[PDB]
């Protein structure tokens, strides 16, 4: 059913070993909890 | 969806003088409370 990538330090461009991230939010009325630094000044 | 709890501790029916409780802790939890039991 599934085949294998099977990359080489010597592939084309093409297909090489590319990591993925995928980073999914949510916005449930939930309270968000999750959030960026919030830089501050003097 | 937060979860708020305030407390007061004080050295003693119930008694008849009045104490504000004060916040304990706030929280994000999530959950939809609707029925609790005390743990002893």
């Amino acid at each position: 059913p599934l085949r294998s990538y099977s990359f080489r330090p010597t592939y084309g461009v093409g297909h090489q070993p590319y990591r993925v991230v995928v980073l999914s939010f949510e916005l449930l009325h939930a309270p968000a909890t999750v959030c960026g630094p919030k830089k501050s000044t003097n | 969806g937060y979860f708020k709890i305030y407390s007061k501790h004080t050295p003693i029916d119930l008694p008849q003088g009045f104490s504000a409780l004060e916040p304990l802790v706030d929280l994000p939890i999530g959950i939809n409370i609707t029925r609790f039991q005390t743990l002893l």
